[PDB]
């Protein structure tokens, strides 16, 4: 079949596909970065 | 099962069959067009 | 009118292209599951667990209730008087009114 | 509408944080204007008949409404003399605010102009945008709910789920389920106000996605009960399985997240000693149920909508939040016991 | 407490008080972020795409978000219970008289029949 | 129920509207039974017949409950007096049987010294 | 009588009583922008007059 | 080890799922570390292991 | 140790290919059954707490037990249905039975009341589903919304009682707390206290009045007859009446008179329509009503033997009515008819299954103690405590008892059969299995029934 | 007015039930006022003839309810003993709602909502003691 | 969200010789399908006569669907041999008026998004010439008209332009002369009365055509088979007070999204009105849905489908 007359998505963008498993490795940085800082501040105060 | 006799029960008019306003038709399936026409349209003079 | 409605017909495994099954369709799925899994839980949850319901690990103090009462009584009978029963868990108690 | 669209919405987007952040009277006053310039265009859209009666009947209704409220602002230059939004203190002033507060809120006396607005409406993005709107006077009650006589609110808020527990009824109308539902809702809204400040925001937070996710799921043009009914055997089956479960949501019912709203109401509610009145709010609950119960059978049932007309293309809607959002209208139950206190 | 006394009016999470510590790896962050997989679940029971579990791997970024953002959510649930907790014992300590003791009795109770 | 003389044979005539009677009650009798004949001899069937007759008298009891009772009348009430009514029967009987008890408990003993179940 | 009719009454009895009050909302007032704000009319003399408040 | 890996993927899982369970639920124990030595009716003083009993 | 493996069920059907299925929804679920047995009934003199309060101990509910017994059977004999239709519809309607399953575990185990009560009317949602879908006969809806609107407008006054009392008298949650209860001094605000905790559990405990709830439920079958199973679940579901009259309410049985009067008449007037009825499936939904009447009764005197009938009567009908609906699916499968006088032939068609017939049906009336001896006759001997009058109405509905068996018996010991040429095949391997794993586990109950009877026992 | 209201709890504590006879009328009459307003919402024919007319008989018939309930509550005091009592209210409620059957020639609806009737307007005199409340602050 | 501030803007690089034409209405001989191949000289794409398998043609994958699976009892061979009382008679045409209208959308949609002039045989706008022909004679019932009229007024006030170029060829009477010579035998053999009506009314739509002052040119069995005399004909012809010329920024815009998504065109062509002759069952209806989805050609539906592409998973 090889889905005649142009499908609408080919599969693979990179553009938009490349980005957004970009993202998921910002924000799982950024969080245990606070994480790590949060115990840093509670024994310091306790 | 539910035929097409039990769809016209809840089909768009009143949900509720009119006691005394029933002379209210059902709106068009995309936005009503109203009148067409009952307007002055171009001007004259002599 | 009925156009569709018609389509509903008799369906009956029996014993027609079956042999002799309790599963609807292919032989094999049948035998793998109709009679083993199907009795495995007839010999683990029936035989197997025959052992406990409520043989064997005591069960709500059935059997240590009856050792601790024919110890308590050999005890009070020789010292006391009163059997077992006469004020249970009252010692001075302050006042009622 | 190319791309001046997007900022006449932004216009309501920064409307609405004027009232937001306010201390001065007259600035809220700019601020519901804000809206009322900019919500009439998206009313109007494609320009139709039935649109121009609902525009006029939305603008009549509620600019007179904002009027009265300009009243209660000068009477508060008469006594008390202060420009500030923190307490009402006249009685007389508290009145005439209250209503016109019921004018857009409390809904009891003034919900008249909602089933033919709702309705008017030719576009699906204009059905959010009233259940978004609600969030702007709900701002103007958190900062002055003390001083004003509970007499006269408590009011606004028995009789709204007795209308419009009985004012979807007898509607076939989608858009018409939906602004009675409105109603219904609002009364647990003007509920809260009198008793703890707190959770009467979280019901907007529950109520705003809920509504919001309904109409994201009539993207799918659906406008009658049986336009909505053709949609299961015809379109997609899948997707309205998720229909079932925000309009089960959308009533009274524990495994969902509809639910937890309910609780802190009555919970609160009871804690200053009255019993007698949200008993009444629990069983005018159940007719709020009767017309999301009917509009499950067109998800459940068969009911017989076939159609010659058959679609096989794939369908791409706008969908902004309606994958990530419906997933917390379903179940919340679990996931939010203390979160009462992390929005106020 | 609902009105803010001590607290700094419209913060990005408390920033006034830091220390309290936040949960790590919790049974209330699991359940928030099923939730952003559940989420990546119906995604391709809307838009057509073949296997809900097994289909698009932008799943990710749906997991993430409930993530990221229910941490900060449940910070401040640890934050304000903390604090309605914080006003309700400096109310017993500073005024005393409103709060009273009492410890060991003797009183008759009504015994029921049948 | 039964009369004086139970009914069996009693009172019977040749006449010629009886005669006629008779052929009324055959004709369907008849009619019923070829259907019936049609349906049992053959092999080609197998499976269980359903008969229109045998599921109307299952619909009898288990539906046509609310298109009935529009009529209420006198005999609903008296109906009401037959199942509510022995309610209120019972509530004259266990009372008085419970406070001939707990008057026995607190003075003139009536309770056996070996009883300690319950 | 009873099993069927009498003690199946109490939530039937709720239904037809309830479908009454429930007709007595929707197909009440046929449209008119007129009729809904002669009834708002009312509404703040019931808070004035009939509620004792202000 | 091809065979058994394609065929079964899914009927490890519920084995497995009881240990996952059984190890949860046993955790639990360790936040309510309250009442263990303290109040006579099963305490016992220690000789040589640690806590008494888990 | 008892959720979580419950839950692994749910991915465990969709992530299995199309040809199977049926064999490990039913397999996995057997072992789970066997850990239940294994550790829940550890207890010393006073059950001891479990855990945190999310799930806790069983004090006196081997009822749990009962529930992980029909975990795999609540399948069994719903694989004659579903098979015509489509793959996807199969597995959706076994994860509702895992999602009834999940919220029926967490009901029984939790000591509460406050969240016990957000699972006590969220097993109606799955069941709701159930029952709309998939019945064969019409009015589906006409027993569909009476299942919700007789059992919510009953539960919902909980919202107003339960929160009432945590905001007066510290809070309910664990239970082993509550004894900061005082008793109630009774008076006429204190009536609708105690009101809106029992009409919740008086109508899923069904008694004369308010009644119409549960043969609705029966008589328009949901799927098969293993759905009929979890109806049955449902009836024993509401069991906090056990924890609210002998903890929130000990004082007060004053009001609790004018109820047990009502259950008495329903006794005599339930029983005498389950013998003149039609229907084969309404013939056990009549007395259902009657057997389930008697535990009702028994609460209410509050007396510690009469806890004793109450909690065995809980597992004697779970297993001995749920018996008798696979032997009306059993005859449903093959007739196409619930009707009673249609469907007339036994031992000569059915050989094997008219034995699986007769214990089931001796087994309402007092056999040999297995369980429903240790159930009925403990009741009974509890009433003449509470008065000497009756005996005299409760031996009455000793005759009717075996009135609802015999006629269900003698009714299809007729070896006629001429209108029926189908049921070719007696039984299938699994159909006998049914009858088996029903009878067997009562006739084990029989050398000890400490795991069937347990208030301080 | 709330004043009126008020007026109704002070007079049951003693004997005289003249005056209390009264002040029921008042109650009825402006609350029959209110569903009276709104009536007018349903477009009247003509002017005046027409609109006395349907305020005519909306206002006399719930004033009647309440006048009767006045009356039938004095009665069940001045006959036996008993001060205050749900049981006392219950047979005037069931009097209130017997009036509605006159309205229409059906001889039910009234009489067959005249327990739902009866019940709600004990509900009423249920909550003279300290565990009601309907509206509260604290 | 839709991009209008980026370079892709409406009118720009269209409108220069890139208006649509159609050649509709010229009796049930395809006479001209002929001519309409040769008219692509000028015009860029030229577009096939919409059928039965005419929505699928394209759709989502290369090959159409086998009978049952596109629609219950649709053939336009069953047509030429109608029965009345249970078959096709209206749900044919109401599929044929469907599929000529997804066509449309996607030929507007190929003239907005590049301007190139597309050619489309038999519009949208020459299916009611069609219906009422075969009314005149005992075919189709009185009730099916107003399910017909009640569709006609929605779907079609939506676009907003008709055609710009209109060829409407009126043949001699003896047209089924040539129907006869045709090489399909199926569709000989059909009444000369219906052919007759087809050209009456034909005649009664050029005239409403051209009273929204849309060219139309008219073209006789001698006048036929040319090239450069059609050519010539349009490009000297100017384009005046036609609804065709409209706001390049607002109406422009609107038109293109309607058109973009082939869901949301049909979305109005669906009636909520039952039909007899419109198969309401939905017993037939499910088993219809579980074949369309066990179908190896969609399937799983939009991009990605196992067995027949499978590119990522991401």
């Amino acid at each position: 079949k090889f889905y005649i007359q142009e499908p609408p998505h080919g599969s693979p963008n990179w553009l938009k596909v490349g980005l957004t498993l970009g993202t998921s490795v910002f924000l799982w940085i950024y969080l245990i970065k606070q994480h790590n800082e949060d115990v840093l501040e509670y024994k310091r105060r306790n | 099962q539910p035929d097409v006799e039990w769809a016209e029960q809840y089909g768009g008019a009143v949900m509720y069959p009119t006691k005394e306003t029933a002379h209210w038709k059902p709106p068009p399936w995309n936005d009503v067009d109203p009148p067409k026409d009952t307007l002055v349209s171009n001007l004259t003079l002599n | 009118r009925w156009q569709e409605d018609p389509e509903p017909e008799d369906e009956n495994l029996y014993e027609k292209n079956p042999d002799s099954h309790g599963y609807d369709k292919d032989p094999a799925v049948d035998i793998w599951n109709m009679r083993v899994v199907f009795f495995f839980g007839f010999s683990i949850v029936l035989v197997l667990g025959s052992t406990f319901v409520a043989y064997l690990p005591d069960y709500r103090m059935q059997e240590w209730a009856r050792r601790e009462a024919e110890r308590l009584v050999k005890y009070r009978e020789a010292h006391g008087l009163p059997i077992m029963e006469s004020n249970c868990f009252d010692p001075s108690k302050i006042q009622l009114p | 509408n190319p791309i001046i669209f997007i900022i006449i919405l932004l216009t309501i987007m920064l409307g609405t944080i004027i009232v937001m952040i306010s201390s001065h009277w007259l600035l809220v006053w700019i601020g519901f204007e804000m809206n009322m310039l900019a919500i009439i265009p998206i009313m109007m859209k494609n320009h139709n008949p039935r649109a121009t009666e609902a525009s006029t009947k939305y603008f009549l209704t509620q600019s007179t409404a904002s009027m009265l409220l300009m009243m209660a602002v000068i009477i508060n230059l008469m006594f008390s003399g202060q420009w500030t939004v923190m307490k009402l203190f006249n009685p007389m002033a508290s009145m005439l605010m209250t209503m016109a507060l019921a004018m857009k809120l409390g809904m009891a006396p003034f919900h008249f102009w909602v089933p033919e607005v709702t309705q008017g409406i030719p576009l699906s993005s204009g059905l959010i945008l009233l259940t978004w709107q609600k969030l702007a006077p709900m701002s103007v009650l958190y900062q002055i709910f003390p001083s004003i006589n509970l007499n006269l609110i408590l009011t606004l808020s028995v009789l709204s789920i007795l209308i419009g527990g009985w004012g979807g009824l007898n509607q076939t109308q989608l858009r018409k389920i939906m602004a009675y539902s409105s109603i219904a809702h609002m009364g647990w809204m003007t509920a809260v106000l009198p008793y703890n400040p707190t959770m009467t925001l979280l019901n907007l937070i529950i109520y705003i996605i809920m509504t919001s996710t309904m109409f994201t799921m009539f993207m799918a043009n659906s406008t009658t009960t049986t336009l909505s009914l053709s949609h299961t055997w015809n379109k997609t089956p899948i997707m309205t399985v998720l229909i079932l479960a925000t309009l089960l949501s959308m009533g009274g019912l524990p495994p969902l997240s509809g639910f937890m709203p309910k609780w802190m109401i009555i919970q609160e509610m009871t804690k200053n000693n009255s019993i007698i009145l949200p008993t009444f709010m629990a069983i005018t609950a159940l007719l709020n149920l009767y017309f999301y119960m009917r509009l499950t059978y067109s998800t459940t049932l068969t009911m017989f909508p076939s159609t010659n007309n058959m679609k096989m293309k794939w369908q791409f809607p706008l969908m902004k939040k309606m994958t990530f959002l419906p997933t917390m209208v379903v179940l919340s139950t679990m996931m939010l016991p203390l979160t009462p206190m992390l929005s106020v | 407490x609902x009105x803010x006394x001590x607290x700094x009016x419209x913060x990005x999470x408390x920033x006034x008080x830091x220390x309290x510590x936040x949960x790590x790896x919790x049974p209330r962050l699991a359940f928030v972020g099923f939730l952003g997989y559940c989420s990546g679940l119906i995604d391709n029971a809307i838009r057509r795409r073949p296997v809900l579990l097994a289909g698009l791997h932008r799943q990710l970024l749906y997991i993430t978000s409930f993530v990221f953002v229910g941490y900060y959510l449940l910070k401040r649930q640890d934050y304000m219970y903390a604090v309605r907790d914080h006003d309700m014992f400096s109310y017993i300590k500073s005024h005393x008289x409103x709060x009273x003791x009492x410890x060991x009795x003797x009183x008759x109770x009504x015994x029921x029949x049948x | 129920x039964x009369x004086x003389x139970x009914x069996x044979x009693x009172x019977x005539x040749x006449x010629x509207x009886x005669x006629x009677x008779q052929a009324e009650r055959l004709a369907i009798r008849s009619r019923l039974k070829r259907e019936y004949q049609l349906q049992y001899y053959d092999p080609s069937r197998r499976g269980v017949i359903e008969d229109p007759a045998l599921v109307r008298w299952t619909y009898a009891r288990s539906a046509n409950i609310y298109p009935n009772f529009r009529p209420n009348t006198k005999t609903s009430l008296l109906g009401a007096l037959f199942g509510i009514g022995p309610l209120v029967f019972w509530y004259y009987v266990f009372k008085t049987d419970r406070d001939r008890k707990e008057k026995l408990i607190q003075e003139g003993k009536l309770d056996r010294t070996f009883n300690i179940s319950y | 009588l009873l099993d069927l009719i009498w003690l199946e009454a109490i939530l039937p009895k709720t239904i037809s009583l309830a479908q009454m009050k429930a007709s007595t909302l929707v197909t009440n007032q046929k449209g008119l922008i007129k009729l809904y704000f002669l009834s708002f009319l009312i509404t703040i003399l019931i808070s004035m007059i009939l509620f004792n408040f202000h | 080890l091809l065979q058994v890996v394609r065929d079964h993927w899914v009927h490890v899982l519920v084995p497995m799922g009881f240990v996952f369970g059984y190890y949860l639920d046993r955790k639990n124990d360790e936040k309510l570390t309250a009442f263990r030595n303290k109040s006579l009716l099963y305490k016992r003083e220690l000789k040589p292991n640690e806590e008494v009993t888990w | 140790k008892y959720i979580i493996p419950t839950i692994m069920l749910m991915p465990l059907t969709w992530l299995s290919k199309n040809n199977m299925i049926w064999v490990n929804s039913t397999a996995h679920s057997l072992l789970i059954s066997f850990t239940s047995l294994l550790l829940m009934n550890q207890f010393g003199d006073n059950s001891l707490n479990f855990s945190l309060l999310f799930f806790s101990d069983s004090l006196s509910t081997p009822l749990l037990i009962l529930t992980m017994w029909l975990l795999p059977l609540m399948l069994m004999a719903s694989q004659h249905h579903l098979s015509k239709e489509n793959l996807t519809r199969k597995k959706l309607f076994i994860t509702m039975l895992i999602s009834l399953q999940l919220f029926l575990i967490m009901t029984f185990t939790a000591m509460e009341l406050i969240l016990f009560y957000i699972l006590f009317e969220a097993t109606l949602v799955p069941t709701l589903i159930i029952i709309t879908r998939w019945g064969n006969q019409t009015e589906r809806l006409n027993a569909g919304l009476y299942f919700l609107f007789y059992t919510l407008a009953g539960s919902l006054p909980l919202l107003v009682a339960l929160i009432y009392i945590q905001n007066t008298v510290g809070s309910l949650n664990f239970l082993m707390l509550q004894y900061w209860v005082q008793p109630v001094h009774n008076s006429w605000s204190n009536v609708f206290m105690w009101l809106a905790c029992m009409m919740a559990f008086m109508v899923k405990m069904p008694l004369y009045g308010l009644h119409l709830w549960l043969p609705k439920a029966h008589v328009e079958a949901p799927i098969a007859g293993s759905m009929v199973l979890a109806a049955v679940l449902l009836k024993l579901g509401g069991y906090g009446m056990l924890r609210i009259t002998l903890i929130l309410n000990p004082m007060t049985d004053f009001m609790a008179y004018p109820f047990i009067m009502l259950s008495l008449w329903g006794m005599i007037m339930t029983s005498s329509i389950c013998l003149r009825q039609t229907d084969l499936k309404s013939l056990i939904a009549y007395s259902s009503v009657s057997h389930m009447a008697l535990v009702i009764v028994a609460i209410l005197i509050q007396t510690p033997w009469s806890y004793m009938g109450a909690t065995a009567l809980m597992i004697a009908h779970g297993l001995t009515s749920s018996m008798l609906f696979c032997l009306a699916n059993s005859n449903y499968e093959r007739i196409h008819s619930r009707t009673m006088i249609l469907a007339r032939g036994l031992q000569t068609l059915l050989p094997l299954m008219a034995t699986w017939w007769l214990l089931a049906s001796l087994t309402n009336l007092a056999l040999p103690p297995t369980i429903n001896l240790i159930g009925e006759l403990f009741v009974v001997m509890s009433t003449f405590s509470w008065s000497n009058i009756t005996i005299i109405l409760m031996g009455v509905n000793m005759v009717i008892t075996a009135l609802y068996s015999l006629y269900m018996l003698i009714m299809t010991q007729r070896g006629k059969y001429t209108y029926h040429i189908n049921n070719i095949s007696p039984s299938f391997t699994r159909e006998n299995a049914l009858m088996s794993l029903h009878i067997l586990p009562l006739l084990l109950l029989t050398l000890n029934p400490k795991i069937i009877l347990g208030p301080l026992y | 007015a709330k004043t009126v209201l008020r007026q109704y709890w002070d007079i049951p504590e003693g004997t005289e039930c003249h005056r209390k006879t009264y002040a029921t009328t008042s109650i009825g009459g402006a609350a029959g006022l209110v569903v009276s307003a709104y009536s007018v919402a349903l477009k009247t024919p003509t002017s005046f003839l027409e609109g006395v007319a349907r305020t005519g008989r909306y206002t006399f018939t719930a004033a009647a309810i309440g006048a009767i309930f006045g009356l039938t509550s004095c009665i069940s005091a001045q006959v036996r003993e008993k001060p205050d009592d749900p049981l006392n209210y219950l047979i005037g409620g069931c009097a209130g709602g017997l009036i509605l059957g006159a309205r229409t020639r059906s001889y039910g609806i009234g009489a067959a909502a005249c327990a739902y009737m009866g019940l709600t307007a004990a509900l009423v005199k249920m909550g003279q003691l300290e565990g009601w409340q309907v509206f509260a602050e604290p | 969200x839709x991009x209008x501030x980026x370079x892709x803007x409406x009118x720009x690089x269209x409108x220069x010789x890139x208006x649509x034409x159609x050649x509709x209405x010229x009796x049930x001989x395809x006479x001209x399908x002929x001519x309409x191949x040769x008219x692509x000289x000028x015009x860029x794409x030229x577009x096939x006569x919409x059928x039965x398998x005419x929505x699928x043609x394209x759709x989502x994958x290369x090959x159409x669907x086998x009978x049952x699976x596109x629609x219950x009892x649709x053939x336009x061979x069953x047509x030429x041999x109608x029965x009345x009382x249970x078959g096709n008679s209206y749900r044919l045409q109401a599929w044929l008026y469907a599929s000529r209208l997804l066509q449309y959308a996607d030929a507007l949609e190929h003239l907005l998004s590049t301007g190139q002039g597309v050619v489309l045989e038999r519009s949208i706008y020459s299916d009611f010439v069609f219906l009422e022909a075969m009314y005149r004679q005992g075919f189709i019932r009185k009730q099916c008209v107003d399910h017909y009229n009640q569709v006609k007024k929605v779907t079609i006030c939506e676009y907003l332009p008709p055609h710009v170029v209109v060829y409407v060829d009126v043949p001699v009477p003896e047209v089924q002369s040539r129907i006869q010579k045709k090489g399909n035998p199926h569709e000989m053999k059909i009444t000369s009365a219906y052919l007759q009506d087809i050209e009456n009314a034909y005649k009664g739509t050029f005239l409403p055509e051209m009273s929204e002052k849309c060219e139309v040119l008219q073209y006789s069995a001698w006048e036929a088979q040319d090239a450069e005399k059609v050519v010539e004909d349009i490009e000297y012809l100017k384009y005046d007070k036609g609804p065709w010329l409209d706001q390049n920024d607002r109406n422009l815009h609107k038109l293109r999204m309607l058109v973009q998504d082939k869901l949301e065109v049909l979305n109005y062509t669906s009636i909520p009105v039952f039909l007899p002759e419109v198969t309401v069952g939905a017993h037939q209806s499910d088993q219809v849905f579980q074949e369309f989805t066990e179908l190896p050609g969609r399937k799983y539906r939009a991009g990605y489908n196992e067995d027949v592409g499978d590119k990522w998973i991401w």
